[PDB]
């Protein structure tokens, strides 16, 4: 029993197949009080919590090297997407939980990392995308993966309408194999949460 | 033996601003005593935070002109030591110099009214973010703003906050600059009461945090 | 040593396990703030230059070693052979600054010049690559550079990265192997 | 001292090196200074957060 | 009188890796504070121990695929930071700018068949010395080597010892090397049920002692 | 906050009137004494050519900051780039005292000469203007000067304020904006 | 430091040499050196030597 469940503001999730959670770069957040902001930064708690995007179809066609990505932050219709129309500057960071539910009796394995600064990569450079924050899926073992970042960044608060730091990334190690006893696809679903969510800089009203 | 020596190849020239001084050649030489001469100044800024300095507006007068119509914004400029308006103020006159800046600017309001002329004004900092300026007082209000009105007091003052991703920012605006890089000021009139042609004197002063960074010399010689 | 490979949990087994001995290691050569502490060429060059370090060779030790960070921070030591007197600008200039003589300015001194130059960014720290959707009103924000220099005429410029700190590793590839074991090459032997 | 950042001592003695300043009895002269801090940082009447 | 000197000839000229410093020009700059910023990394060892990169095999895939077949040798490489299967790797990437190396490598094996998959493997470092590397298990085994079972754990790591006549070794491989100078490795498959077609993950990492001398800059600029 | 803005009192708000903190500065770079301390070019010379700093460029960094300040004071640095042995003689000498070797005369080297002097007026301080209604038997009086300088030629004069004092501050301009919004310019960026 | 090896103290003063790095409050913050210090060493299971 590797039962994890992880809670963000008023929702919550549970797996019963975790392999832990990997931080990446950091365990903290660097100073979100910083002279940039003048003391006019204000934490908006009502935007930490889960969100859903689904990733992609993980089937056997998909080859090691096949590549999905999902820029962050994303187009949000809760309070967090409302938050990057009122305010200038914003600043936080990620915990991500991605899912890959087909079978036992499937096979194939899926990288998942968090990559800062995206920039499609060359197909030798994938063979190190291990250097970046990761987790692995395999359908033998678990069908989470969890990850949890800081913000980080030149700026210590940054205009995400103009530049998305992170970047979540799911990739084909080993393709997906079937039999008759396993699931034939395996879809990919991803529960995003915003954390440690700061504003700064009021913006006005559009009337 | 003697000691010693390899004169590097890459030093030893001459540089404009180097940390070094020259060998003296006409020794001994007495000053007059210049002690206690008033009026020194050490910092530029502390200058620059103590005698503020007009903006220009319009046809170019040191102050706003209360509407007579429905019109409510007085005055719209963009926060940057490069902006037209600020173009007379000392403050910029510095900035110059100077690559880089963070800190606070402070503005002065004073009304010349008569009186009998009475009034309610707004100022508002727009981040950057938005498209253009709001000319409603109701928009701009959801911005950091303060309202005051006319009475004993003359003067308001009223200090625009650095709010930006970097830590500093330049004092020099870029051509291929769309829309200003630090938002706008927006000095609103909610109303007056018989305020017709009175007149709003603003100015602008260096901060309690205000810094330069970075001396140049740009102007064309 | 069997593990949950998933948890991407770091393991680093050691010889012990089947009867040996680890060893002693000197990691000296392979100290970041050493390996990025000599200078390297730029190859284009005009006679008035932005320096940026990202115009560095993609593939010499320290353009290689560079890209493979996100972030890095440092300060800068120039060379520059150049005709006439060399003129350096901060980050932030106005390039018309460049004429200026009272700005650090360089008096012509044979063979060449050599500077130390202070990080003169706004930003807390630089990157290799910057994912702007925007970034406006591969292409890198326009500040992420050492400020500038103009000469009438620039030769040759070498830059080198003092107190270098690097963040957020990435990719860094070798030469790619066409031959069926090995990439063998013509190592220096006597004669 | 101001953009001078020699950390050895000077070779040649200070009477040389500069003109030597009299007094007739540096100091905190610093007219703009001293008005600078008196400034009025507060709020003149009463607050209401 | 002043100090006689001699400036001696051989001694001056710039090296672009020289243990010196340039004079200053523009001082006192204070950086914007960049404390506790993350992911900061020291020493490429650190990471290249922390971060295992894959090897490259076939058509290029980062793993190996179980033979249906009556052959056993799974794949066979030379113990070379140059071996094309360790191409891609960051250790290769890394070793590149180095001449000489010592220390363990770590090899990382992950199964990724299903549940109902099951295989026994073997890996077995070949010293030099043999003509070619044994396509049998049988053979390899008496060789320094380990076998181990697919199960609950997915991950089985095996270093590769350093075992030479000298006490470093090139990183790179001269064209007149015939057979690999420090060996090899095969992994062979001693059996499977059921395992057809299904994978396993191969990569590299630095071990606790590994060690990189002698910095070059041999790519062609 | 509201004052009698008539009495001229100042008066310095800050963002805590609202819910901001007022942060740390670091004014080094707008320090009098250091900011007057470079090298500037003086651009009209002549075989003989009498020190005055007002023939400093009036947009000049130093130049323009000089002419914001009613009063001052300072030692001076000079580098001169002439052909012939180089006379410098103190204020208050007769022109013809330039052609004698006994007064500090430096013999050429290449590729100049850089020398330190003395602030050797016999006013108390100097000023940038001058309010004489005579002030005989924009003219400045004869004796505000830092000496002169004599050779075969003299190509090029930079000079250099040490230990600068200023006081009674006066007006400094920025380039007027005929732009609706912001003068706007060239920044340097890479390429 | 990396690559300098003066025995003597430099001529130029700290602030002139480099840049003055600032501070809101180096460290031990090397999230690689801590990470691969923690790396699992041992052996998973039973052993039979």
């Amino acid at each position: 029993d590797r039962l994890l469940t992880t809670r963000n503001g008023h929702t919550t999730s549970t797996t019963q197949s975790s392999v832990g959670v990997t931080y990446g770069y950091s365990t903290e957040e660097d100073h979100v009080a910083g002279p940039n902001t003048s003391g006019l930064e204000t934490r908006v708690v009502q935007a930490e919590r889960f969100f859903k995007k689904f990733l992609f179809d993980w089937t056997t066609d998909k080859p090691f090297g096949y590549l999905t990505k999902l820029e962050l932050p994303t187009d949000h219709h809760g309070v967090f997407g409302h938050l990057v129309d009122s305010y200038a500057y914003m600043r936080n960071g990620w915990d991500v939980e991605v899912s890959a539910v087909g079978n036992q009796f499937n096979g194939g394995c899926l990288l998942v990392a968090m990559v800062p600064e995206w920039k499609a990569f060359d197909t030798r450079e994938k063979y190190q995308l291990t250097l970046f924050p990761h987790q692995f899926i395999s359908p033998r073992t678990n069908m989470t993966a969890h990850i949890t970042v800081p913000y980080l960044g030149v700026n210590r608060y940054d205009q995400y309408k103009k530049h998305k730091p992170w970047t979540l990334v799911v990739m084909v190690l080993s393709p997906l194999t079937v039999s008759n006893t396993a699931a034939p696809q395996i879809k990919v679903y991803a529960n995003i949460a915003p954390t440690y969510v700061h504003v700064a800089g009021e913006l006005p009203s559009k009337e | 033996g003697i000691f010693p020596v390899a004169c590097a190849d890459g030093y030893g020239g001459l540089v404009t601003t180097d940390p070094k001084t020259a060998d003296p050649v006409y020794g001994k030489v007495y000053n007059p005593p210049k002690t206690n001469y008033p009026g020194r100044f050490t910092n530029l800024l502390d200058v620059a935070e103590a005698c503020p300095t007009f903006l220009r507006f319009d046809d170019g007068k040191p102050y706003v002109v209360t509407r007579a119509d429905d019109t409510r914004l007085l005055a719209k400029f963009d926060v940057s030591l490069a902006a037209k308006h600020m173009s007379n103020t000392y403050l910029s006159g510095i900035a110059q110099y100077y690559t880089q800046y963070s800190g606070t600017i402070n503005l002065h309001f004073m009304f010349t009214g008569s009186t009998d002329s009475k009034a309610r004004y707004m100022v508002a900092y727009i981040p950057p973010g938005v498209e253009t300026p709001p000319d409603t007082p109701e928009e701009a209000a959801h911005c950091i703003h303060a309202e005051w009105d006319t009475g004993l007091n003359s003067k308001f003052t009223f200090s625009i906050p650095y709010v930006s991703a970097a830590d500093y920012a330049y004092t020099a605006s870029d051509t291929a600059e769309t829309t200003n890089v630090q938002g706008w000021v927006c000095v609103y009139q909610i109303t007056h009461g018989k305020a017709e042609n009175d007149t709003l004197l603003v100015s602008a002063s260096a901060g309690k945090d205000f810094e330069l960074r970075l001396p140049i010399d740009p102007r064309t010689q | 040593t069997t593990t949950t490979g998933e948890s991407a949990d770091p393991v680093t087994t050691t010889v012990e396990n089947y009867g040996g001995d680890t060893q002693v290691q000197r990691r000296h050569h392979t100290d970041v703030g050493f390996i990025m502490d000599r200078f390297v060429k730029i190859n284009s060059l005009s006679p008035t230059h932005v320096i940026d370090l990202m115009q560095t060779h993609k593939h010499g030790i320290v353009g290689a070693l560079l890209r493979a960070a996100t972030y890095y921070f440092s300060d800068l030591e120039i060379v520059v052979r150049h005709d006439g007197n060399l003129t350096w600008v901060p980050n932030g200039a106005p390039e018309a600054a460049l004429s200026n003589t009272s700005n650090p300015t360089a008096y012509n001194k044979a063979p060449f010049t050599r500077l130390a130059l202070p990080y003169t960014a706004p930003h807390r720290v630089l990157a290799t690559v910057y994912d702007g959707t925007n970034k406006y009103s591969t292409q890198l924000p326009a500040s992420f550079n050492y400020g500038a220099i103009q000469a009438q005429a620039i030769h040759e410029l070498l830059v080198r990265m003092k107190r270098a700190e690097l963040y957020c590793p990435r990719p860094l590839l070798a030469i790619k192997v066409t031959s069926q074991d090995r990439y063998k090459q013509k190592i220096i032997a006597p004669a | 001292s101001g953009n001078t950042g020699s950390i050895i001592n000077n070779y040649y003695m200070q009477q040389y090196q500069n003109s030597m300043s009299t007094q007739l009895g540096t100091q905190n002269n610093d007219w703009f200074s001293k008005l600078a801090s008196s400034a009025f940082t507060g709020l003149f009447g009463a607050l209401l957060a």
